[PDB]
RNA sequence: AUACUUACCUUAAGAUAUCAGAGGAAAGUCCUACUGAUCAAACAUGCGCUUCCAAUAGUAGAAGGACGUUAAGCAUUUAUCAUUGAACUAGUUCAUUGAAGUCAUUGAUGCAAACUCCUUGGUCACACACACGGCGCGGAAGGCGUG
RNA sequence: UUGGGGCCCUUUGUUUCUUCUGCCUGGAGAAGUUUGACACCAAAUUCAAAUUGGUGUUAGGGGAGCUGGGGCCUUUCAAAA
RNA sequence: ACUUUGCUCAAAUUUUGGAAGGUCUUGGUAGGAACGGGUGGAUCUUAUAAUUUUUGAUUUAU
């Protein structure tokens, strides 16, 4: 689906995470697969109740991710193209 | 279906949070696709850091479902 | 204010500016983008609204007047198991005749990129 | 499946977290990206907004208080003319995107804990990041311990005096002509 | 068998989708996904009032319920008016439809049908 | 043995002998004798009715239910009743499910 | 009984444009609402303080101008010089408005009542009208 | 773009509206730009169908915003735990030792107003016309119907 | 062809379909229009052209022809009453 | 119900369907048809109700 290959192309960039537990780690993103888990890098986190601490690295569980906010110039990226004309796949 | 890239992360020490409230931290040791994940000489963190911190076992495994953030405190 | 398609679904309703129900009780009001088999959805300009629990003794029963704090976050991607209702707030910039004539141009360019890229692997 | 990578317009066939992950990271896939994002940005600037006009009809009142105030004369320049102002004003943007003044860390140059900290690869909070962030370099420096006790006296024929403050190239006869000291 | 097919059945129908919040939504229906997404039209979408001398509602389904923007201001009792809600599968809990139509003839599957005429 | 072995028919041999042979037999039995059965939801309130059709993921379709919920606030209790015609139950609020005599 | 001109032309709907002209007369009056509208039948009151019914024809000929009736006529007046010459404006606009040349349709029931005839007479000179 | 070297890897399955009748290769299957019914999409096309589309006869107004000001606005409520010693009522103050400790108190919560600024619209045509609640040209968004 | 009047010129890169010439005492002129042209971004060298890789533009209005659909009128035909 | 004879007081009308011409109105105006595939994307069925989204631990409960 369109909405796992945009946080796909948003490898390197500075992004925002709410869990569904409450807390919020803004940090820039390493890693992310098809279970949209993903690992940041050099991230903030601000706790439920507000505390704010800072981590060099973490991974956490897509089941547990509620939003991420990603660069907003990423909106006019290729991946929502409607009208798209691909070339033909090699025959393998 | 993929295994999740805990690859860097094994043999450091690393703090998680089991559910809402716990932390624990340990070794990590092994790691599978539900990302179950085993660690040895495991603690659970508390607000007292000598005194309510109390060791787990010499081996403990964790189900995925309860994992929530993993961070490691290690290079 | 607003009347939807009567039969239109999540495919049918692009780029129009939407109202997302989680199960938290907060809201995503934005432009959709994209979604997804299990439902989550990308929004763009996005503005998450919120009942603090101060005021939520107000909705109570009893003109009431809410004070929502909300804050903005641009270009989300939002998680299925999160999701519990959609709304229509808007309709988009682009009439349906203006959309159908940039899906059209936009086609033929398409079409012109694979000749205009065939054509340069032939020859050389 | 098959993964479709739309900024290369290339196939890879069946997708794979190695084979995705190194053509991402690939030189060639990095440039045509890069490049893109650069077109699809400059556009936003380059695309006029075009609003939509709304023309009312001018009431008898105001024709008749603006019949009386003089028409001004409207400047056009030539299209030889306009071609290389908007080069110019465009290349202008691109100059005052990049300036960034750095003067505070020409200042510090010779402070004691200059190397700890506007040196930015041995850091703290920056410092471990750049050596991930350190390129594969595949074929083909001042550290952190440093004290006061090199360059005990920081004059000795050794700095540059400060460089003279910057002005504006159109208003450059605004200066005062001469100085009130004789400089050698 | 998948007994949401039967829902599919269903479209054009005066019902009452009650979800887990407790909210409860009256409408006409439009096409059931395989999923049991259910999108309706024309929606009055409430919550029930437990008497029992005051005792609190849900306190995230009022929430949610002021932020459809349906509800207005001057309900005495708390609902919302609004058209075209679209609701995802896992919320249903219960369906009231109506006493009109017949299961007979609508429950009958084709499929479980054309599996036996095969055979 | 795993169900993505099995072909497309195994899985319709399969299906059958679960509702006729299997724990769900107890609401095919009761579909088909006509007699009413409890229903223990995880809303923590039971129904009472008779069931048309029931599928795999223990979703319903029922006719005549009759839903019993209590409320209690600080150890005050009411009993409440709700008379309903024909109902569609999805199947992951269930519990327990019993048959009457 | 009571006439207007140069109001707004644009809603399309008699309810709605009510609504507006309503809604600018009297903020926070009985209805800015919108559950319901009230209405008379030819032989209860639309607003407090001297409203009654509202009156908008679709044709050409009356397209910018509506009527307003009133309980009494010292009322009608009253809002006349509640104002007192000092142009309210709707809308865009501000309104001009007098009194008007025909008594209120509505309040010959009140005051007939304090009437098959005039109903006859407007069937009849209606269908000459149209001739 | 071509040639060579090295590394990383390779095909979930099936299907494209349904129902019924007649025909071709007792049971079943496949097929018929075959026949009917229903459904769906696209394209046309209509309805006295519904709603909406801003002042110039004036310095306005409608919708939506400010992550704007007044503004330290007004009214409220808040600022760590453990151990030892001194004094003290029979809990309180001071000093020392340890643990963690989002920033804010010009904050946070509630209440209300004024002002300023942004985006948007046919700022269209005819008309300033005493009625019982139409049948100007378009645009936007729907509902219904025929082909 | 000229003159007068009205409204608009924010079209802000002075009509935005390109390129070139050009304009407020004016609203203009030349060439061109999709296996093509133009604008722009990126580089490294050469040393101001091109090279290679990318993004975008090629528009609006009216009329003639041809063609699809709808409503109305007249004529011819078939069936039924 | 049909036909013929006695007495009394083929022609025209309407509906449905087809062909032509006229008038009004609207749309299109450069690609379209057939055939073919170890073709793309959408939709549906099944793996798939067993920790990473849709067959339930957020109606705060005893
Ligand atoms: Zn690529």
């Amino acid at each position: 689906g369109i909405p796992v290959k945009l946080l796909n192309e948003a490898q390197g960039h500075i992004v925002s995470l709410e869990l569904t537990t409450g807390a919020t780690y803004r940090g820039k993103l390493v890693e992310s697969e098809d279970s949209m888990n993903v690992q940041l890098r050099d991230v903030i986190a601000t706790e439920p109740q507000g505390a704010v601490t800072h981590m060099d690295q973490i991974f956490v569980r897509g089941s547990q991710i509620k939003f991420i906010v990603v660069p907003d110039l990423l909106k006019n990226a290729p991946l929502f193209k409607k009208n798209s004309s691909r070339p033909m796949p090699p025959i393998r | 279906v993929s295994t999740p890239e805990l690859k860097k992360y094994m043999d450091k020490k690393i703090l998680l949070n089991i559910n809402g409230s716990r932390k624990v931290a340990g070794i990590l040791r092994g790691y599978d696709i539900f990302l179950n994940v085993v660690l040895d000489d495991a603690m659970e963190i508390n607000g007292e850091d000598p005194a309510n911190n109390h060791q787990l076992g010499l081996q403990t495994v964790i189900r995925g479902n309860s994992i929530i953030s993993l961070e490691a405190l290690d290079a | 204010k607003i009347q939807v398609a009567h039969s239109s679904r999540l495919a049918n309703l692009i780029d129009y500016k939407l109202r997302v129900l989680t199960q938290d009780g907060r809201v995503y009001i934005g432009q959709l983008m994209a979604f997804d088999k299990h439902m989550n959805l990308v929004l763009n300009e996005c503005i998450e609204e919120r009942v603090p629990k101060t005021q939520l003794d107000k909705l109570r029963p009893r003109t009431l007047n809410i004070k929502v704090e909300k804050r903005v976050l641009g270009l989300t991607i939002l998680r299925g198991e999160q999701i519990l209702s959609t709304v229509v707030e808007d309709k988009p910039l682009l009439s349906k005749k203006e959309r159908l004539v940039r899906d059209k141009k936009e086609k033929k360019q398409a079409q012109k990129q694979t000749k205009l890229r065939k054509e340069k692997e032939k020859k050389p | 499946t098959r993964y479709y990578c739309e900024y290369c317009h290339s196939y890879l066939t069946h997708d794979t977290l190695s084979v995705r992950k190194s053509h991402l990271v690939g030189k060639n896939h990095l440039r045509i990206t890069a490049d893109y994002y650069r077109n699809k940005a400059r556009d936003i600037i380059n695309k006029h907004n075009h609003k939509r006009r709304h023309i009312g009809k001018r009431g008898r009142k105001e024709r008749e208080n603006s019949s009386q105030n003089e028409t001004l004369k409207v400047t056009c320049l030539s299209n030889k003319e306009k071609r290389h102002i908007m080069h110019v004003k465009k290349m202008n943007q691109k100059e005052l995107a990049q300036t960034s003044i750095d003067t505070l860390k020409l200042l510090y140059d010779g402070s004691p804990g200059y190397s700890k900290v506007f040196v930015d690869a041995n850091r703290f909070d920056i410092g471990d990041l750049v050596k991930a962030s350190k390129l594969p370099q595949r074929a083909n420096s001042r550290s952190r311990d440093e004290t006061c006790e090199s360059n005990p006296f920081p004059r000795l024929n050794n700095p540059k005096k400060l460089e003279p403050p910057k002005i504006l190239s159109q208003w450059s006869n605004t200066i005062p002509k001469t100085s009130i000291f004789y400089s050698v | 068998m998948k007994l949401v097919n039967f829902l599919k059945k269903l479209r054009n129908e005066q019902v009452t989708i009650e979800l887990k919040n407790g909210t409860t939504v009256w409408g006409t229906l439009q096409s059931v996904s395989p999923q049991m997404n259910a999108i309706l039209t024309d929606v009055k979408l409430t919550l029930p009032q437990p008497r029992l001398n005051k005792l609190n509602s849900n306190g995230i389904a009022m929430a949610s319920l002021y932020l459809t923007g349906g509800q207005q201001p001057t309900a005495s009792d708390n609902i919302a008016s609004l058209q075209y809600i679209n609701i995802r599968g896992n919320t249903i809990r219960q369906i009231i439809l109506p006493d009109s139509l017949n299961l007979d003839s609508l429950l009958v599957d084709q499929k479980q049908l054309n599996s036996l005429r095969r055979s | 043995r795993p169900k993505h072995e099995l072909s497309r028919a195994e899985l319709e041999e399969l299906e059958e002998f679960e509702f006729k042979h299997g724990p769900m037999s107890l609401i095919n039995d009761a579909m088909v004798t006509r007699t009413p059965v409890i229903i223990s939801l995880r809303n923590n309130h039971k129904i009472i009715a008779r069931v048309k059709a029931f599928d795999r993921h223990c979703n319903m379709v029922l006719e005549n239910v009759k839903e019993l919920w209590t409320e209690k606030k600080g150890k005050n209790v009411i009993n409440r009743e709700r008379f309903i015609s024909k109902l569609f139950l999805r199947g992951d609020s269930v519990i327990v499910v019993l048959k009457t005599p | 009984a009571l006439y207007f001109q140069n109001l707004p032309s644009r809603p399309a709907n008699k309810e709605n444009y009510t609504r507006l002209l309503l809604k600018h007369i009297n903020p926070n009056n009985k209805y800015a609402i919108n559950p319901s509208l009230p209405l008379p039948h030819n032989k209860l009151l639309d607003d407090q303080m001297g409203l009654l019914e509202v009156s908008i024809s679709r044709s050409s000929k009356m397209t910018n101008q509506a009527f307003l009736t009133f309980v009494t006529q010292e009322e009608a007046d009253r809002f006349l010089e509640k104002y007192t010459t000092t142009a309210l404006k709707v809308q865009g606009r501000k309104v001009r408005m007098g009194k008007a040349r025909t008594n209120s349709l509505l309040g010959l029931s009140i005051e007939m009542q304090k009437t098959y005839n005039l109903d006859i007479k407007k069937v009849l000179k209606a269908r000459k009208l149209k001739r």
